[PDB]
RNA sequence: UUGACCUCAAAUCAGGUAGGACUACGCGCUGAACAAUAAGCGCAGGAAAAGAAAAUAACCAUGAUUCCCUCAGUAACGGAGUGAAGCGGGAAAAGCUCAAAUUUGAAAUCUGGCAACAUUUCUUUUGUUGUCCGAGUUGUAAUUUCAAGAAGCUGCUUUGAGUGUAGACGAUCGGUCUAAGUUCCUUGGAACAGGACGUCAGAGAGGGUGAGAACCCCGUCUUUGGUCGAUUGGAUAUGCCAUAUAAAGCGCUUUCGAAGAGUCGAGUUGUUUGCAGCUCUAAAUGGGUGGUAUCAUCUAAAGCUAAAUAUUGGCGAGAGACCGAUAGCGAACAAGUAGAGUGAUCGAAAGAUGAAAAGAACUUUGAAAAGAGAGUUAAAUAGUACGUGAAAUUGCUGAAAGGGAAGCAUUGGAAAUCAGUCUUACCUGGGUGAGAUCAGUAGUCUCUCGAGACUAUGCA
RNA sequence: UUUCAAUGGCCCGUCUUGAAACACGGACCAAGGAGUCUAGCAUCUAUGCGAGUGUUUGGGUGAUGAAAACCCAUCCGCGAAGUGGGAACGCCCUUGUGGCGUGCACCAGAGCAUAGCUGUUGGGACCCGAAAGAUGGUGAGAACCAUCUAGUAGCUGGUUCCUGCCGAAGUUUCCGGAUAGCAGAAACUCAGAUCAGUUUUAUGAGUAUGUAAAAUGAGAGUU
RNA sequence: UUGAGAAGCUCAGACGAGUAGGCAGGCGUGGAGGUUUGUGACGAAGCCUUGGGCGUGAGCCUGGGUCGAACAGCCUCUAGUGCAGAUCUUGGUGGAAGUAGC
RNA sequence: GCGAAACCACAGCCUGGGGAACGGGCCAGG
RNA sequence: AAACUUUCAGCAACGGAUCUCUUGGCUCUCGCAUCGAUGAAGAACGCAGCGAAAUGCGAUACGUAAUGUGAAUUGAAUCAUCGAAUCUUUGAACGCACUGCGCCUUAAGGCAUGCCUGUUUGAGUGUCAU
């Protein structure tokens, strides 16, 4: 149970906060769990998704499909993956969006900021 | 509902949220350091005062007190003297020991005479003796400031120390 | 209440008949002696295993009612210690019942911060909180209360007598100071005596079928008679 | 016009926090001043003893506390009240003296110029 | 002629300030109908107002104001109705500043300019020191406010409007720190469902995610706290300065002790005792108000003042036995909007495809709108006229009945259609094997000798 | 279920008046739509305590949800200071007798608090239906707008599920009512007793009428 | 003889119109506390139906169809709780009528 | 070609009677 | 018969009830104190994305700087924080009319009214001194 009176358990206010969040908040809202190997190597359970991240789909119809994150569509809380698409009537392949919580990160797109973030969350690089 | 509140709802600008809502929270103690060290941040102010051996009120209490466990002639008032009172707890002993040790340290209440005060009283003593202060004050030439006998006596006393 | 500016009760976008007001009577007084009578009567009902079963508690494997545990329980720090104790005295069947009973509320209640409903588990009663409250509070259905401030909303949930209560040794020993007796005043309630009953032996079959009474009654007629 | 009391529990808590906020500011000293013991002014209640406003100047003089330092140590002064009987004088002088017997007054720093 | 002073001026002189808006809650001046109300007008703040007795009382007396409870629906007014207050119980408590007496051995006082020196929520803010001018003797400081007090005398107790440094304790603001399944089987478009085996819980609040997720995600608990930014509170400790030849409290008196006027009050008119106009107009142990029907109490015509209290507005926050799109704000969306009126003003209707647009490519008819073949979807009985899709009403098809009170009720026929009711078991005999709750049987476990559960071995 | 045959069968709601009739309302369907909340007073019932009773103005307290629950210091409100006869005993074959009589009627406190019900008085007060009037504005005497204001209809219209049980009066008397009376609830006592839209016996008075005490039926009287 | 929801079981007799009015027992709706170790994507709720059943009735249970995410029984609490009418309110749709007419 | 509105409890052949219109709605007939 | 009329059923229309939903309302409670001549509230006109009958912004026109977060929108940002800059014409609205018409000084600086303190320049048959 929550005890702080600074956090609201109102469904009206929690839904309003999630569906009216700015893009800075939406960055943390779309986080994905790291794979077991990365979990024990980076000492981090989950990370926000970023472009060029190598992920595996865990749930849904596209379960098992691997690929890089081609674009993080924050306005819809969706991830776009390479070659994970759907055929249209005219033959053009329409990309399929997968929720960030339904994928697992198997390889991180490490940069200077991500390494500092890793050691910030108690993580050995 | 109000047009001002509708205006800020329709805006794309975030609200000026402030998070100050935490009841059951009791004010932290500043002021006395001994009290702060021995204070219990959970217990109420009555429970803390009683534990520290202090009085939260020198008067009656206007309700029932909490019971947690089942407990098992004008001459002789204006002239009597009460020899303080025992310190029940250790916290009160620290307060009492600190008070007396500071009073002893800041106890120099004797003022030494200055250059002018020394010369002023010296001229009066070397002419009108030592034990007669009334004649010293009644002098007009040497006692130009017209100090009375009490002030000249104090100038003498401060000169000695 | 509705807004005062809101709004004929039949016309669309009109004013409701007899608009609701805030100064309705929301709180209702009860004599303090009546509250104490109900709380005493609800503690007594918690000592009857049959009333516990009829209130939905799965106490069929509990070793004894009333169930009193040691005071080392008062200093449990981890929920693992709390669950292990509940499994040793076989009181975890009630917790399993509460966990399996979690459903979505039926109706508009779940639109109003009442999403889920479930059952009531054991009520742990303690003397002093040195860890017991935080070790048991995350267990579903378990409520923890101090023996000095017993709540009739917890001792008779729903108005139904016979809640399953686990006491610590210190809480049980202090029950005689909280309530007292019929002849000795309560120590923690000034001028309070336990209520007396208008019947001495409530087993009325014992009185009716006693040698004192059955030796003077006339010879009983038949049961359902022949036509 | 109806005055509701839905804020009755809220006012109880708000006043409790004011008591704790006051005690946080003044750590070791009581949150109330010592009040005298007086008699209500009517034949219906004159046998009761209740709390007064402050101690009279004749009460303070007898107990040894000057009116200029009485307020500094938490002793209220009532210039209006007077002692018409020797009983009221003795009842409240003893109240002051018992108060002074239980009082720890912490010393203050004083400026002592180097010269005379 | 010049100068001092006064008066009237002027200046795009320098430096300031006022207006307007919002008014839920303040306080005023008003003011109808029916209430000391609405409306009108004026003025504020985070509270306002009130406030340290020209107050009560008749007691063993109380002791500024405000608010709550009670007094009390009482006294009183006038039967109805209007309707207090003293006491009492609580919340909070804090007291003071002037006018009126010569600093007269010394205008001791203050604004401004200029020049330096600091200081900052701050290059934006605040001062300090020096000098000159001005204000001011038609009175600026110190001193005094009746609770007293002044002046002397007296021997006891006292003392910073200073500026640094360090640490601690607080408050505020912004970063940072965070436990555990997405394992197996089944259904499904999707697992967040069901079943199995687990895990974490100071975290089983809530929300998100393709269906009911503590363990997928954000969070939640720890946190009534660790760790860093920066701001500032009151203190503590310790330096450096301290204009003390000074300033206070308490003793004493062969010495003094000022106290608010077109105001109180009296008469007469209104409003409501108050207030106001008008005519007149005071006093010094006087004056006010009470109990006497002399006593008691107070000390007006000058001023300030936190807290307890109020709060439909504003800046935020948490809730709910509330409403659930004809409801709840007029407004869940475009909402004081579209629209209506010369204008004052008035003022709506209107929410939902799907998990994903995958929003129907392509072929074909038509001038087009569209249609038809197809195609997507788990579903198009979800195609944007989009969740579900009631009734009234309409069209087509099928069947039946027809000539006017009609529908309807009762009883059956015909036609159409529907419902459930089944023989199957029981008893008995033998044969064949089987096994235990049977052993002229051996062990274990849990309860209270024997009671359940099993494990071997034999099948009389 | 549709239809047929035989038999029967008017359109509801309101108002009216003797019931009517008549006049009102009703094109159809969906949704909405009318005795509510609160403050007093009285009654009854339940519950707690009981010469007492009432925690919630307030204080304490509540470590996890803290508007709850729990505890109560000083006040205060209200309150207070001869017979008959139920039941029981002992005798009498039983009736009946004898001793002992509560409550009440004839000749040693009972209250306070809460809840529910019912009635009633106020608040918009079951809903709806006529214009007031006043205040403040707009436009050009009059008009128009917005608030007081839920200012109103002695009345008009409407007022939402079922079954069961009881069941009137529809009028004497004074005079909008006090009544009475009719119909129920409660508190009783009472067959070793009474009651009656009834008939009698005979004589009293004038076949009728009345009388006290027989027949028939019913247990009755009450407050 | 088991027939003690003593609030149960059982035996007997009589009676049955009903306005105003009075008094009991029930049915249904929104929300709340408790409970059914309750129902639900292997299909909740709603809706449709000449399917079946239960109750004197208010009503309730169920088959099939449709549908797509929640919902109910019991004990208690609560109330903005039940419609055919109000020349009722809002919305939808009829006959008049393809008429009067342009 | 375009296109209303009022109105609408519901049906609708007459002679007699149904007492309160009875009538259109009942009864007896054509 | 057929038509029409009527009834029933199926399908198709019409309609938008019911159910379920809900970034909304309503109600209660809690903390806080902050508009303006340094130009407010309000109005108008522009800007760029747009669907505006919405939002943001002001010619530096979805804002620029700074502190961040760290890779999008659909040193990035239609992001957060926020102490620096900018903020059109109006409006208490202020040079006069209400965009014209002006004045003075150096396109810029300015140029409202009342009042308070001071400064400076004057006048007076004001009173006095020489």
């Amino acid at each position: 149970m929550k005890f702080s009176r600074d956090v609201t358990s109102s469904r009206r206010k929690q839904r309003k906060a999630h569906f009216g969040a700015p893009s800075s908040v939406r960055r943390v809202l779309m986080s994905a769990p790291l794979s077991k190997e990365l979990r024990e190597q980076y000492k981090i359970r989950s990370l926000p998704v970023r472009r060029d991240d190598q992920i595996t789909v865990i749930r849904g119809s596209n379960k098992g499909r691997e690929g890089k994150i081609t674009s993080v569509y924050r306005k819809k809380f969706l991830l776009l993956i390479e070659r994970v698409t759907r055929e249209k009537a005219n033959g053009a392949s329409a990309p399929v969006g997968i929720d960030a919580s339904k994928v697992v990160i198997t390889k991180l797109h490490l940069d200077k900021d991500r390494k500092d973030l890793i050691v910030r969350k108690g993580g050995k690089v | 509902a109000n047009p001002r509140q509708r205006n800020k709802q329709r805006s794309g600008k975030p609200r000026l949220t402030r998070r100050n809502a935490n009841k059951k929270a009791k004010a932290k103690i500043y002021g006395n350091f001994v009290i702060q060290q021995n204070w219990d941040k959970h217990a109420t102010l009555r429970q803390n005062y009683a534990r520290l051996g202090l009085l939260a009120t020198p008067n009656y209490v206007t309700g029932g007190v909490e019971k947690l466990y089942p407990d098992p002639t004008l001459d002789d008032v204006l002239d009597k003297e009460i020899s303080i009172a025992p310190a029940k707890t250790e916290v009160v002993r620290q307060l009492e020991e600190e008070a007396v040790k500071k009073a002893a340290r800041q106890s120099n209440k004797m003022l030494p005479l200055s250059a002018f005060e020394h010369a002023y009283i010296q001229r009066l003593i070397n002419k009108y003796g030592t034990e007669d202060f009334e004649s010293m004050a009644k002098d007009v030439k040497l006692n130009s400031k017209l100090f009375n006998g009490s002030k000249l006596k104090n100038l003498y006393i401060r000169m000695k120390a | 209440a509705v807004s005062e500016k809101a709004g004929g009760n039949m016309c669309r976008s009109g004013r409701m008949f007899a608009p609701t007001k805030t100064w309705r009577k929301w709180h209702v007084k009860v004599n303090q002696n009546e509250k104490r009578y109900a709380i005493a009567s609800a503690v007594a009902a918690s000592g009857v295993p049959s009333l516990l079963l009829a209130r939905g508690h799965r106490i069929e494997e509990i070793p004894e009612v009333p169930l009193v545990v040691d005071d080392a329980v008062q200093s449990f720090q981890k929920t693992k210690e709390a669950v292990a104790l509940l499994k040793e005295i076989k009181a975890y069947r009630d917790v399993i019942k509460v966990a399996n009973s979690r459903k979505l509320r039926a109706g508009k209640g779940k639109l109003r911060n009442r999403r889920h409903v479930q059952r009531r588990g054991p009520l742990v009663v303690f003397n002093e909180d040195t860890g017991i409250v935080k070790a048991f509070r995350n267990i579903p259905g378990v409520e923890i209360v101090n023996v000095r401030r017993l709540n009739l909303l917890q001792l008779a949930p729903g108005g139904h007598l016979g809640r399953f209560v686990i006491w610590t040794k210190s809480a049980f020993g202090l029950l005689d100071s909280v309530f007292g007796s019929t002849t000795e005043v309560a120590q923690l309630k000034k001028n309070y005596f336990l209520p007396e009953n208008i019947i001495s032996n409530a087993d009325v079959t014992r009185l009716i079928n006693s040698d004192e009474i059955q030796s003077i009654v006339k010879a009983a007629g038949p049961s359902r008679v022949k036509r | 016009y109806v005055k509701t009391w839905f804020n009755q529990p809220g006012r109880k808590l708000r006043r409790r926090q004011a008591r704790q906020t006051k005690a946080a500011k003044i750590a070791p000293r009581p949150v109330e001043a010592i009040r005298p013991a007086v008699k209500p002014p009517t034949i219906r209640y004159n046998m009761k003893v209740r709390a007064g406003r402050g101690f009279t100047l004749e009460e303070l003089k007898a107990a040894g506390v000057s009116r200029r330092v009485a307020s500094t140590i938490g002793i209220p002064v009532d210039h209006r009240r007077r002692n018409r009987s020797e009983e009221s004088l003795q009842r409240n002088v003893e109240r002051i003296k018992v108060y002074l017997a239980h009082l720890i007054v912490f010393p203050r720093k004083a400026g002592q110029p180097k010269k005379g």
